[PDB]
C-alpha cells in the first residue's frame, strides 16, 4: 500500500481530468504513468520530471509536489476509458519498485447504442454428448449493462443461465454473453425457446425451436 | 521494432515449479534492464523483480512475497529473459508480463538510486497455480440459419465448452479470415470449468457451398480441434 | 577514442553512479 | 466368386433396404440369407421360396429373380446394422454349396457424434523393455468412419502405424484406435508426437512430449 | 435348447495337421446333415464341407480348395462331428463354425439337389496356421494424468503388446467393474504379432478409494496377468 | 403336434436325398 490511488474516476468526453498517486516515497521520487486495457499490453505514458514518450498524444501529462504525483488528461477521448497504474520506488531510497492499486477511468455518455443479439440452438453432437447449450451473443452496445433474462414457451427460466460481465470491445462499445445449459429432452420437449436482452428500457428478443 | 514475448505459463500445482521466458528483440538488450510484472486475477499490476546490466554485476532485486522463491536470469547471447518459481502457490498465479526497463535520475532534484519505467512490455504469459486437473474443451459448432442470417451477411461460430484452465485461442480458417472475427470472453461456469464463443461473420450467400472451419488450441491439454462450420441439414 | 570510452562507462554502477551525482549536489 | 453380394448399402433408420446376391447358380437354385455381428455366430433369416425361421422379425424377406437373390429389410432398425451372406449352390445342380462375398449394412440410427480422443505416451515400465508404443483411443464417435494421422513433430508418420476399424459401444456409438510402435530412441530424440483423428470434415489432434 | 460346441483350434505350422470336435445337442444328431464354415481373418464366410446322414450312406462333399487334405466324419453315439486337417496351409487360418444344416426341394420350381442351408450354428473354435511360434503378450498400464483427464472422470487401461495367436480376454477388477468398459479388437502389426487395448472411465475422485487392475489370460501361451494401474 | 414332424423326417432320412429330388424333378417333367 505504498502508493495508493483513486479507485475510480469518471470523466465527460472532451473535458479534463486529473487522477493521482500518493505516498511516503514520492515525496523523494518521480512516478512513472501506464495506461492498460483488459487484454492489452501496458502503455508508458509518462516519467520522471517532465518526459512525455514518443508515441504518446500530447493530452497525457504528468506532474508532481509534496508526497503526490498526478497525471492529467485534457480533451479525454473515449479510447482512454481504460486502467491507469503509477509507479515509484516503494520507499525513498529503495532499489524496489511498486505500483499503486490503479484508477479505473470511465469516459462517462457518448451515444447510446442498441445491443446486437444473436441466439443460437444447441447443435446435434452437443445433444449427442447428453448436453444442451443455448448460446445467447451480445455485442456493440453503450453504455456497456444489459439485463438477460430466459423463456422457455413464454415460461420464465430460472436455472442453468450463466452470463457473463460486460467488456469493452475494440470499438469501446460493450459485448457479453449468457448461456443457457438444458438436457437434450428439455431442449426436444418445448416448441421453443427466447433469449430476451434488456438495455436501457428497450428489449431484444430473439426465439429458436428445436423444429 | 520492440518485440517482448513471453511464454511458458500453464497449469501447475501448490508446490510446483514453472520457468518463464521472454524472449526480446529490436533493442540494445545486452544493456537493457529488465523487469518482471504480474497481474493477479482481478487484481492490479505488481512488481515482482528485476535483474540489472553489466555495470552493477547483473545484479537482482525481488518483491518481498516472492523472495526466496523466484529466481531471475538472463541468457544475452539469444536474448532471452527468465524468471524460474519454486513453490508456486495459488496466489502467485496472474498474467505476467516482462517489460524493458528505462533508468531516470534528475541531477538538480532527484534522490538515488533515481527511479525505474517500464518503456515496453509484452502481452504477458498465464500462469494458473491450482490443485485442480486439466480439463481439454469440447468444440461445438454455432451453425447459421435464417435467424442468424443478417441480409448479406451470416453469423457463424464455434462453441468452445468446459475447459480448463485458460487461456484458449480460436481462429478461423487458419488466421486466412481475419476480417470479422469476434471471440467472446470465457464465462467461468459454477464447475470451476470455462466456456466461450468465438463467431466469424461470412457472406450469406456463401453459405453451404464454403468452408469455415475454427481453429481450437488449448495447449494445457495438448489439443488441438479444427471443427467445420456448417448451415445445418434442412433446419 | 570516444568510441572506447562509451564501452567503459557502460561497466558503471547505476548505483554507484546516482550516490555520486547526488552527493556532488547535496555537499 | 461364384456369389456376389453388394460391399457395403446404408440406409437411414426406419427405411427400406435391399441388397442383393448374383450368381449363374441362383437362376436354378434358391439362396439362404444369414446375419453375422462381430464375435458372434452367424443367424439364419430367410431361406428358399419363402421361409422365415421362428424368431425373425417380419420386416425381414427374400425374393429371387433371374440370376439374383435379394434379402429385403422393410423399415430397418439400428440393431440390423450388420453383416449380411447369402448361401447357395456353387453350379447349378451341384452338391457343393458357396457364400457370397457378404454386404455390410449400416444404419443410420443416431445424429452425428464427435469423437473423444486421448493420446497416452510409452509408459515407463515399456521404455525398459527397450520399446515404446504411443497408444491413440478414439471413441463415443458416430457413424463408424474415421481417418486417424500420425505425426511426429510436424511431419507425417508412414511407418509404425496400426489402427483397428471401428467397432460399436454398449451405446451403439463407435471406437477405435491407434498404434505407432516406436524404438525408445525414437521417442526420446523428437520434441513431439500427435495423433490427429479426423471424423465428419472435423478433426482433434492430441500430441504428447518426451518430457514429462 | 440346440447346442453347438466347437473345439480343438490352435497355433499350427504349414503343413501340420489338426483335429476340430464339435459336440451337438438338443435335435435329433443321428439324423442331421452337419457342415464345417469357416471365417478367415478380415474376411467372409466360406463353406468347408457338409457330412449327410444315413440315407445317403454318410456321404461327405468338400470345397476345391479343402479336397484331398481336409476329412470330415461323426460319432453318432456320442453326438460329435470331426474335421480332421492334414497338410494344412497359411490360406487355412481362421475362425471355423459346426453347422446344423437343413434341406430345402422346391417341388414345382425347384432343381436338383435343392438347396443347404444352416439353422443352427456353433461360437466357433479359432486355427492359425503359421510359421511363426506362440508368444505371450507383454501388459503396459495406461495411467491417468494431465495429459489424460477430463475433468471429473478419468481415463485408464492396459495395453496387451505383441502377442501371437489370438486370441486375449480382458476384463476389470476380477470381473467386479464391468460398467465403463471398452476392450478393442486387436491389431496386427507388420512384425507378425498383436496388440489391443483395453480401457475403462472411472471417477477422478475414485483412484485414492479404489485400486485398478486389468486382469488378462492368453491361453495360447499359458499367461495370466493382474496389471495394476496406477496414476503417474 | 412337433412330434408327428420329428417321427415324418426320421423316415424321409431313410432314403437318399440326392435321388429323392432327381425322381421327384422327373416327376414333375
Amino acid at each position: 500500500y505504498e502508493l495508493t490511488q483513486e479507485t475510480g474516476v469518471s470523466v465527460a468526453l472532451g473535458r479534463t481530468v486529473t487522477i493521482t498517486c500518493r505516498g511516503d516515497s514520492l515525496r523523494s521520487h518521480y512516478a512513472s504513468w501506464y495506461q492498460k486495457k483488459p487484454g492489452q499490453a501496458p502503455i508508458l505514458l509518462f516519467y520522471g520530471k517532465n518526459n512525455r514518450p514518443s508515441g504518446v498524444p500530447d493530452r497525457f501529462s504528468g506532474s508532481a509536489s509534496g508526497n503526490r504525483a498526478s497525471l492529467t488528461i485534457s480533451g479525454a477521448q473515449a479510447e482512454d476509458d481504460a486502467e491507469y497504474y503509477c509507479s515509484s520506488r516503494d520507499k525513498s531510497g529503495s532499489r524496489l519498485s511498486v505500483f499503486g492499486g490503479g484508477t479505473k477511468l470511465t469516459v462517462l455518455s457518448q451515444p447510446k447504442a442498441a445491443p446486437s443479439v444473436t441466439l443460437f440452438p444447441p447443435s446435434s453432437e452437443e445433444l449427442q454428448a447428453n448436453k444442451a447449450t443455448l448460446v445467447c451473443l451480445i455485442s456493440d452496445f453503450y453504455p456497456g449493462a444489459v439485463t438477460v433474462a430466459w423463456k422457455a414457451d413464454s415460461s420464465p427460466v430460472k436455472a442453468g443461465v450463466e452470463t457473463t460481465t460486460p467488456s469493452k470491445q475494440s470499438n469501446n462499445k460493450y459485448a457479453a454473453s449468457s448461456y443457457l445449459s438444458l438436457t437434450p429432452e428439455q431442449w426436444k420437449s418445448h416448441r421453443s425457446y427466447s433469449c430476451q436482452v434488456t438495455h436501457e428500457g428497450s428489449t431484444v428478443e430473439k426465439t429458436v425451436a428445436p423444429t | 521494432e520492440v518485440q517482448l514475448v513471453e511464454s511458458g505459463g500453464g497449469l501447475v500445482k501448490p508446490g510446483g515449479s514453472l520457468r518463464l521466458s521472454c524472449s526480446a528483440s529490436g533493442f540494445d538488450f545486452d544493456n537493457a534492464w529488465m523487469t518482471w510484472v504480474r497481474q493477479p486475477p482481478g487484481k492490479g499490476l505488481e512488481w515482482v523483480g528485476r535483474i540489472t546490466g553489466p555495470g552493477e554485476g547483473w545484479s537482482v532485486d525481488y518483491a518481498a512475497p516472492v523472495e526466496g522463491r523466484f529466481t531471475i536470469s538472463r541468457l544475452n547471447s539469444i536474448n532471452f529473459l527468465y524468471l524460474e518459481m519454486n513453490n508456486l502457490r495459488m496466489e502467485d498465479s496472474g498474467l505476467y508480463f516482462c517489460a524493458r526497463t528505462g533508468k531516470y535520475y534528475d541531477f538538480w532534484s532527484g534522490y538515488p538510486p533515481g527511479e525505474e519505467y517500464f518503456q515496453d512490455w509484452g502481452r504477458g504469459t498465464l500462469v494458473t497455480v491450482s490443485s485442480a486437473s486439466t480439463k481439454g474443451p469440447s468444440v461445438f459448432p454455432l451453425a447459421p440459419s435464417s435467424k442468424s442470417t443478417s441480409g448479406g451477411t451470416a453469423a457463424l461460430g464455434c462453441l468452445v465448452k468446459d475447459y480448463f484452465p485458460e487461456p484458449v485461442t480460436v481462429s478461423w480458417n487458419s488466421g486466412a479470415l481475419t476480417s470479422g472475427v469476434h471471440t467472446f470472453p470465457a464465462v467461468l461456469q459454477s464447475s470451476g470449468l470455462y466456456s466461450l464463443s468465438s463467431v466469424v461473420t461470412v457472406p450469406s450467400s456463401s453459405l453451404g457451398t464454403q468452408t469455415y472451419i475454427c481453429n481450437v488450441n488449448h495447449k494445457p491439454s495438448n489439443t488441438k480441434v479444427d471443427k467445420r462450420v456448417e448451415p445445418k441439414s434442412c433446419d | 577514442e570516444l568510441l572506447e570510452l562509451d564501452k567503459w562507462a557502460s561497466l558503471w554502477n547505476w548505483f554507484d553512479i546516482t550516490n555520486w551525482l547526488w552527493y556532488i549536489r547535496r555537499r
